[PDB]
């Protein structure tokens, strides 16, 4: 019987994968917007913070490669609110 | 190795871990998998010596990547600075900053 | 002959639980090599989709890649349905 | 239907008592609902009672009165309050009250 | 006589099913009158954070049907 | 509300505990052809309350010799201990919700023997300490067969995640699988309790009351409370393991009373052992764990390895 | 007044500890037998909440169930000290109450209340375990008329 | 709620100063406790939930514990507390306050070269923004184990099985 | 480097001074190198969660278990000194000077 | 986080019935009173009793294998690979060496509680 | 560092069976050697029989084995018979020999379930204790004393049986048997009871006999000797 459950347990996980995989385009088209959109009003902000620390560039990378990076949280958070980035950092870890 | 046993016999006995952009389980990559690519496919077969200078920049962006430290300054001089403004009532961060 | 016999006497009337756990250990240690089933509990693992199929580009001559998912192309799971 | 009669007698038991308020007051009193017959009432207001088909030394018993010697007894009682005459017959040394 | 014994244990079966109801009635109450999303994986938990983003009311059990946009 | 969650949870709990000590002494009395409290309350209801009231109006008499800071540490780790240990039950679904929940119990579980090690300690009398030491050996060693017993275990479950447990016993009772391994398992979480022939830290007529002998009252009423909350734990633990309950998750209400029902039946059944057999010596237990206990035990975790692969029921991961 | 409360609470706490006498099992001689039967199934001591008890830590009365000796007297003392309070001890049997058949010996003290204080004497030899009962009924009644709240309230 | 590593990582420094200062063994493996407990905690706020569970099951419920075990066998006639010295006193004293000077200076300077160069702009700050699908990366890693680390697997059980027989040597005591 | 790193090194700087400088129980040096054990255990744990090295997840694991092993060799070797002194007393390890 | 908050509500109150278990009692405490309990007469301090090696043997083998055991937990996941024959060689490997050790400190008196 | 744990207490234990100190020495886990302690309840029950008539050091005897209150009775009267050179009747001795094996009964349940409950088998005690009930219920109304009954003197016995003391007697026999049953099916081949019981406290018939053993610690040593066959009385 354990065989018999177990086999078709295998079978249900599959189709939800694969659900899971047909969103998943969906998923990364948005992901990828949001954080550009969120790196790009990091830039703005800081266009005006660091307007006069002197030999201060904004945009500047860090990194010599032109490749793109995938930012850290503090990139992308770092100018927010502690409650959000809490969630973005915790918010996984600490459902339960 | 001392005794490289491992290359004689063709057995990988832990050069699996040895690496962070080696095969992983279910392909899930390393944090720095492509910085750690670039170095390695820089340094290759030129000796240590040659790859400590020649592949410095690889390198350097490895290290940034592993350990953000030159991030973290940047991050930590855009908070203060945002701060050193706040006090004086110069800057009021936005509505999508906010809330 | 009779000298195992007489071994496995004497273990099942003094020692019974030492041998129930040496002939589960050793039919858990021969069992697999022997069932036609194995290799099916691999093929179930190989077939759990956890990443995503990314795709390739057809450069021409890859007649036996889909294109669609629903094309008559690619590893088919009709085995596992009936399994 | 043999629990049908186990849960008529429980309900005659509180009917046997002369309601609820009565069962309760047996309940809490002597820790026991059984209904037996009422052998005799002696002067000081005790009751006894037999059931002869309990089993030996339960097929006899005294609910003990609430007043005695003016002291209050409805919770406070105690197996010296059993007069002499009643003391032999509870305790079985006789078959006559 | 036995069945005295019952009254002790009744009351032991209320005390244990009163945390079991209790459970399935707050994660009803305070998840929107359905199941407690369960996120064992970022994937699920990303699902919830998606889910409160759309709703506007920061709340993930608040869906959004085809009446949203389509 | 999730406030009230943990309060709801863990009150009732304790008054399962007060009473589970009324229905102990009354199963016991009536397997002795006695009654046992029937007087205080209708039949020994408000016993219990009796109980209670009674031993925090006591005088605690602490030891002179005794380093206090632990003295009382170790009735509140015991007692924090033995409350959280329900925090991932699924009763239908658990406060906490874990992918390792049941390797969470593992490790709680693993923490409570603090509170036997750090008592014998504190409460110095230089004898209570090996009493002490005989129960944590005996605790540590039959963790052993703990762990290995709920690893073969799950490999029919796929994970940690004890509400998973429910799913893999929809059709069929782990029990029907495993009945092997429910025996050591059931006898394991008996002796880890320190309950029936296994109670030799508390033997009373061994060594009157062992690493409890200076506790009083209070201190003793509680460290009473986490062992009896351990124990309906455990056997709540047991039956979600080996009798899993149908789930409706449109009426999760069946689910608990399935639940609890069967909790109470095993409950009901650790009693039953107090009172059918003698006791085991220390060293007869432990010969017990190692060298009857342990072999079967890592053959059936071999066998439960090799199985699923052989039949391709491996479960899923998720 | 404020003594209404203070009575309503030495009620309770002396009906909390009426109903959960734990004695202590101290069978000296005949007189023990007759006491764990009292414990067995006809008198039940535990239908009443009188438990078996263990070491004194956890008791609320002694039972001094039998002859006292001259060689035993320091360890009933001992232990009768190591009770926590309240305690109360219960003479069972003529050699307890004034040293019985034992009187005029060399050997046995003539009765426990020479070493300690002595709550309810239980006559006989030895005593009936339904007269052991009796006893355990009246020491609960002593305990049901204390009024330690009561004194407090009026010092 | 905002900082919670921080708080996490002060504390288990506090418990190793506790513990290294050396009180008698069974406040040094309190101590010891103590800081497992809080360093669990710390690899659960990092996602390394098995890990974390690892460290109490085995560490704190099992090597410890049977370090509190054989300190509860030998151990002295009257066993020592924490106070009965003045130089556990001393001890424990520079170590908290060398924790709270390098935390103060490294909270409002962010630039500290001890050895090493530190930042504290926060914690939160070095992780990595994205998706682990549909398992935990953690898990999959340590199963690998079985698959991936044959070789460890070897020279591991091997170690054990030498362990069982190296103590059964060395305490046989002829 | 976070300073949850900081705090991490520092324990592991902690837990060899107070290995180095000795007292008189052994059982409070083993102590401190279970210390140092730990505190390895998590810095390799945060390292390698942190970067997701996913084949290095094991690694714990393995200092775990060998450092435990390393842990009961070393309380057999205060048994059998404690069996020798009655006590577990460094100070009695000394008859190697001649 | 909802699980910090159910450790601390389970650590205060167990606190909370010490301090009420601990304080609400009337206390009248005299010497003999919380003498060491020793069934009737006073208790030997004598020196360090809790001794033998076969306590501190049982504590390192449960240690040892406790730590095969920790090498055997991530099993459940190790059946999800596609590489069954060797993760099934390496689990069944590590209960036969669990087993040898069971077994070699069992012939060599080793589990025995001698005279 | 030989500190053989030297426990020499454990009277108020409710092992001790009463009143015992043993001061004990064990060489880690096990005994070395027991010191039994006893006089805790040495009554001078000797010293006070000399102050006593005959008759009056009688009821002496119910309180020395006080689970065997009739057979120390009856040993007694039988020295005291011997010595006045006179002899029961046939009745009165067909009553001491009923009466002893109905005290040989309840000394034989009150030894095998105290043995027990010692060990951890607490429950066959009561269902005995039910019945040890009974035969106190018979000692009552034969003598008015349910145990120190005084009844068996020298020249017979005190008073005859009352009129249905032999039917009950024969009612209650039919039916014991039936709870020996109950506690085989408790004790007997439990692998636990066993466990704590065999091959612990073995002793040799010689040895046996040269330490002064009598009655089942003889025969237990397979030595073939009874009183009450050998020696008849
Ligand atoms: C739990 C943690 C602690 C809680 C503290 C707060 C509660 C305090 C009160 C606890 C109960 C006090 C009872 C008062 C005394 C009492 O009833 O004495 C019996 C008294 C008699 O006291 P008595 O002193 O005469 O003793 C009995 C003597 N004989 C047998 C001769 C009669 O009877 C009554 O009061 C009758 C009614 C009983 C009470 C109603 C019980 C209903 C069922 C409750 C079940 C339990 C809950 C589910
Ligand atoms: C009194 C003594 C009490 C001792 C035990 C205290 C509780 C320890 C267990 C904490 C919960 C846990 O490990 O859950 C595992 C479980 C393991 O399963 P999980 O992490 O997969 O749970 C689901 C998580 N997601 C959704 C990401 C899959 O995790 C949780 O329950 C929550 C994880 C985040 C927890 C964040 C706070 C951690 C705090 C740890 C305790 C710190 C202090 C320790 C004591 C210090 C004493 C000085
Ligand atoms: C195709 C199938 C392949 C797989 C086959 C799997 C094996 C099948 C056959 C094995 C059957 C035995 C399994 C293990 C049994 C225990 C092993 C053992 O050592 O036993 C003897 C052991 C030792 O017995 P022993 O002392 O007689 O023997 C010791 C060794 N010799 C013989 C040398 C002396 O005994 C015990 O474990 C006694 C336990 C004491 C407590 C008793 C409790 C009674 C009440 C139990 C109620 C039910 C429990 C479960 C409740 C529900 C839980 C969900
Ligand atoms: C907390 C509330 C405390 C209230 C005051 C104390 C209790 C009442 C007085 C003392 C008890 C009565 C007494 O002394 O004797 C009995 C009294 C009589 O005592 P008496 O002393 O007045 O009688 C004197 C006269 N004689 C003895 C001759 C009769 O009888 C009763 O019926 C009293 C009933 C009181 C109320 C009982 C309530 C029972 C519990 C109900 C709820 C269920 C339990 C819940 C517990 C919590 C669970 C989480
Ligand atoms: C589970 C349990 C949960 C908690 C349950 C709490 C129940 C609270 C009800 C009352 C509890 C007992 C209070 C009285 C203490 C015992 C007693 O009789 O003390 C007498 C003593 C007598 O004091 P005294 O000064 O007359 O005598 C002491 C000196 N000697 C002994 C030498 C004569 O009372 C006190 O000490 C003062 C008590 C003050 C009032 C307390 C009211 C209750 C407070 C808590 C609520
Ligand atoms: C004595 C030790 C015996 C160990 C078991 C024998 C080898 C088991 C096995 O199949 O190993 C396969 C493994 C791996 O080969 P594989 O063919 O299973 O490939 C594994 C591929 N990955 C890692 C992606 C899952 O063999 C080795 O790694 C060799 C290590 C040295 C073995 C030395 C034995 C002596
Ligand atoms: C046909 C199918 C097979 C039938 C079974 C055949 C083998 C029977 C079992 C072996 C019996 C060996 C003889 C024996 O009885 O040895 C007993 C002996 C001492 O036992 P003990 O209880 O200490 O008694 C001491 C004296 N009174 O024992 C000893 O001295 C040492 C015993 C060591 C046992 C170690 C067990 C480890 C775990 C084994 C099970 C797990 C799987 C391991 C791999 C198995 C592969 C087959
Ligand atoms: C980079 C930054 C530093 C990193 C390292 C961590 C430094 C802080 C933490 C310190 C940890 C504990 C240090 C002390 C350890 C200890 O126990 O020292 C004991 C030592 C001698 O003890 P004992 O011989 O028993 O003394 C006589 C008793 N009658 O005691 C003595 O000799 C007396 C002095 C005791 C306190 C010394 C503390 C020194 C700390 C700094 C130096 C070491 C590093
Ligand atoms: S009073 Fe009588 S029965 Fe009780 S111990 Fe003394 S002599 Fe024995």
């Amino acid at each position: 019987s354990m065989m018999k459950w177990n086999r078709e347990r295998r079978r249900l996980q599959i189709e939800d994968f694969e659900a899971r995989i047909a969103l998943m385009p969906l998923f990364q088209a948005e992901k990828d917007r949001r954080v550009l959109q969120m790196l790009r009003e990091n830039l703005e902000e800081e266009a005006i913070i660091m307007k006069d620390v002197p030999d201060w560039k904004v945009g500047e990378s860090v990194f010599h490669t032109t490749r793109w990076v995938t930012p850290m949280m503090g990139e992308l958070y770092g100018l927010r609110t502690n409650e959000e980035i809490l969630s973005a950092t915790y918010g996984f870890i600490w459902y339960t | 190795p001392f005794f490289d046993v491992q290359k004689r016999l063709g057995l990988d006995l832990d050069r699996w871990m040895t690496i962070q952009s080696a095969e992983q389980p279910h392909k899930i990559p390393g944090r720095c998998h492509a910085f750690e690519k670039e170095w390695i496919e820089c340094a290759h077969g030129i000796g240590g010596i040659r790859a400590e200078k020649e592949c410095k920049i690889e390198f350097d962006d490895f290290v940034e990547c592993l350990l953000r430290q030159k991030t973290m300054k940047r991050l930590s001089a855009i908070k203060r600075q945002r701060d050193k403004l706040i006090k004086e009532g110069k800057y009021t961060p936005p509505p999508h900053h906010l809330g | 002959a009779g000298r195992i016999a007489s071994f496995l006497k004497n273990a099942w009337a003094k020692e019974p639980v030492l041998v129930a756990s040496f002939a589960i250990g050793g039919l858990a240690i021969i069992l697999p090599s022997l069932s036609p089933y194995t290799n099916y509990a691999i093929r179930i693992n190989r077939a759990t989709p956890y990443n995503y199929p990314v795709p390739l580009r057809d450069d021409g001559n890859m007649p036996d890649v889909p294109s669609h998912p629903q094309d008559p192309q690619g590893p088919s799971l009709e085995w596992l349905k009936n399994l | 239907m043999e629990l049908v009669q186990v849960l008529r007698r429980g309900l005659q038991q509180v009917s046997g008592h002369g309601g609820l308020r009565g069962y309760l007051r047996v309940l809490f009193r002597a820790n026991d609902v059984r209904v037996g017959t009422l052998v005799g009432e002696d002067k000081y207001g005790n009751k006894y009672y037999e059931d002869n088909k309990q089993f030996f030394g339960r097929h006899r018993w005294v609910i003990y009165t609430t007043e005695m010697n003016g002291r209050d007894t409805f919770w406070d009682v105690d197996g010296s309050m059993v007069p002499p005459e009643w003391h032999r017959w509870l305790h079985c040394m006789t078959d006559d009250p | 006589m036995w069945f005295e014994i019952l009254p002790g244990i009744a009351v032991m079966a209320a005390c244990l099913f009163i945390p079991g109801m209790a459970t399935a009635h707050i994660h009803k109450f305070t998840n929107g009158g359905k199941e407690k999303r369960v996120a064992h994986f970022s994937y699920q938990w990303n699902l919830m954070e998606r889910d409160r983003c759309i709703s506007g009311v920061n709340r993930y059990h608040v869906t959004k049907g085809l009446e949203n946009i389509d | 509300m999730f406030m009230i969650n943990i309060l709801s949870l863990i009150i009732p709990i304790l008054l399962a505990v007060a009473f589970l000590t009324l229905v102990e002494r009354k199963v016991l009395g009536y397997m002795q052809l006695r009654k046992g409290p029937n007087v205080v309350g209708p039949y020994g209801l408000l016993q219990p309350i009796a109980d209670a009231l009674k031993l925090v109006t006591k005088e605690p008499l602490r030891p002179g010799t005794s380093s206090i800071s632990m003295f009382i540490i170790a009735p509140i780790l015991g007692l924090s201990l033995a409350l959280t240990m329900w925090v991932p039950l699924p009763m239908p679904y658990p406060l906490i919700n874990m992918n390792l929940g049941v390797l969470f119990m593992l490790a709680m579980s693993s923490l409570a023997v603090y509170s036997i090690l750090w008592s014998g300690w504190a409460s110095n009398s230089k004898y209570a300490l090996i009493g002490a030491l005989r129960a944590v050996a005996q605790t540590i060693s039959y963790e052993v067969t703990l762990a290995i017993i709920l690893l073969s275990v799950l490999l029919m479950n796929g994970s940690y995640t004890l509400s998973t447990l429910i799913t893999t016993q929809e059709h069929i009772w782990m029990i029907f699988t495993s009945w092997p391994l429910a025996m050591m398992w059931f006898i394991s979480t008996l002796a880890e309790t320190n309950r029936a022939p296994f109670d030799l830290t508390e033997g009373e007529s061994e060594l009157v009351s062992g690493f409890n002998v200076e506790y009083a009252a209070g201190p003793f009423a509680m460290f009473f409370m986490a062992e009896y909350a351990n124990i309906i734990m455990m056997n709540a633990f047991t039956a979600i393991l080996f009798l899993g309950a149908s789930h409706d998750p449109h009426t999760p209400e069946l689910y608990t009373i399935n639940f609890v029902l069967k909790t109470l039946a095993l409950t009901i059944t650790f009693l039953w052992i107090r009172a059918s057999y003698p006791r085991f010596r220390y060293d007869q237990l432990m010969h017990l764990l190692w060298k009857s206990f342990l072999p079967l035990t890592l053959a059936l975790c071999m066998w439960h390895i090799s199985l699923p692969i052989m039949t391709a029921s491996i479960p899923p991961q998720s | 007044r404020g003594e209404y409360v203070v009575a309503k609470l030495d009620d309770l706490v002396n009906w909390a500890r009426r109903s959960s006498l734990w004695p202590m099992t101290f069978g000296l001689a005949c007189c023990a037998v007759e006491m764990m039967h009292m414990a067995a199934p006809r008198y039940d001591m535990d239908r009443f909440g009188v438990v078996f008890r263990a070491s004194p830590r956890q008791s609320d009365v002694m039972i001094v169930a039998g002859t006292l000796t001259n060689k035993m007297a320091p360890a009933l003392r001992k232990v009768y000290d190591q009770m926590p309070e309240p305690r109360y001890v219960v003479s069972m049997g003529s050699c307890a109450n004034g040293g019985g058949y034992y009187h005029y010996s060399y050997s046995v003290v003539r009765g426990c209340d020479r070493i300690v204080p002595v709550d309810i004497y239980v006559p006989g030899c030895p005593p009936t375990a339904e007269a052991l009962l009796y006893g355990i009924l009246q020491l609960q009644r002593k305990i049901k008329r204390e009024k330690r709240l009561r004194i407090w309230y009026r010092r | 709620t905002m900082y919670i590593a921080f708080i996490l990582s002060t504390i288990f420094v506090i418990g190793f100063v506790g513990f290294s200062s050396k009180p008698s063994p069974i406040y040094g493996g309190l101590g010891l406790i103590v800081s497992g407990g809080v360093g669990c905690g710390i690899v659960l706020n990092f996602g390394g939930s098995f890990l974390g569970l690892m460290v109490f099951l085995i560490y704190l419920g099992g090597m410890l514990v049977v370090f509190g075990y054989t300190t509860a066998m030998a151990t002295e006639m009257y066993p020592e507390v924490w106070v009965s010295n003045k130089t556990v006193f001393g001890a424990f004293v520079s170590g908290l306050m060398m924790e709270f000077c390098m935390v103060y200076y490294a909270l409002k300077e962010e630039e500290v070269e001890i050895i090493f160069k530190f930042n504290g702009l926060g914690d939160w700050v070095i992780y990595d923004t994205g998706d682990s699908g549909f398992f935990s990366e953690e898990a999959m890693g340590i199963a690998a184990l079985y698959s991936y680390g044959t070789w460890l697997v070897i020279v591991t059980g091997w170690s054990l099985l030498i362990g069982v027989v190296v103590i059964m040597e060395i305490t046989r005591g002829n | 480097m976070p300073l949850v790193y900081m705090n991490i090194i520092m324990a592991f700087a902690i837990a060899l001074a107070g290995l180095l400088m000795y007292r008189s129980h052994l059982m409070s040096s083993l102590l401190c190198l279970e210390g140092m054990m730990l505190s390895l255990f998590i810095m390799s744990t945060l390292i390698i969660l942190n970067t997701h090295f996913t084949l290095a997840n094991m690694m714990p694991i393995i200092l775990l278990v060998f450092a435990a092993c390393e842990a009961a060799l070393g309380l057999s070797l205060l048994v059998m000194v404690s069996n020798t002194y009655g006590t577990d007393y460094v100070q009695n390890l000394n008859l190697l000077q001649c | 986080m909802n699980i910090m908050l159910t450790l601390l509500t389970n650590v205060t109150l167990a606190s909370l019935l010490v301090l009420i278990a601990f304080w609400l009692p009337q206390l009248n405490a005299y010497s003999e009173k919380t003498s060491p309990y020793e069934c009737g007469f006073d208790p030997m301090g004598s020196a360090r009793l809790p001794f033998s090696m076969k306590f501190f043997l049982v504590a390192i083998t449960f240690l040892l294998f406790d730590l095969e055991i920790a090498l055997l937990l991530p099993l459940p996941w190790a059946s999800q690979t596609n590489n069954l024959k060797t993760m099934l060689t390496m689990a069944l490997f590590l209960l036969i060496l669990l087993a040898a050790s069971l077994a070699y400190e069992w012939t060599q008196k080793g589990l025995e509680w001698a005279e | 560092l030989v500190s053989n744990l030297t426990l020499n207490f454990g009277p108020q234990h409710p092992a001790a069976h009463g009143v015992l100190r043993l001061v004990m020495e064990l060489s880690g886990e096990m005994v070395r050697k027991c010191d039994p302690h006893i006089g805790l309840l040495h009554r001078g029950t000797e010293k006070l029989i000399e102050y006593k008539t005959y008759l009056q050091a009688l009821p002496y005897f119910d309180r020395l084995d006080y689970v065997s209150m009739m057979c120390n009775e009856q040993a007694y009267s039988l020295a005291v018979e011997k010595l006045l050179n006179i002899q029961p009747p046939p009745r009165a001795q067909w009553i001491r020999v009923l009466f002893g094996e109905i005290t040989r009964l309840l000394n034989h349940i009150m030894a095998v379930t105290t043995h027990a409950l010692d060990i951890g088998a607490m429950t066959p005690f009561f269902w005995m204790f039910e019945e040890r009930e009974k035969m106190f219920e018979f000692y009552e109304r034969v003598s008015g004393a349910r145990m120190h009954a005084a009844y068996i003197r020298p020249g017979g016995v005190h008073q005859d049986l009352p009129l249905g003391l032999l039917d009950d007697i024969y009612e209650f026999s039919k039916n014991f048997s039936f709870r020996i049953d109950e506690l085989e099916e408790m004790l007997t081949n439990n692998r636990i009871w066993r466990n704590r019981t065999v091959d612990i406290g073995v002793v040799t018939a010689e040895d046996a006999l040269n330490y002064g053993f009598s009655g089942v610690m003889l025969r237990g040593s397979g030595i073939q000797w009874d009183l009450r066959k050998t020696q008849p009385y």
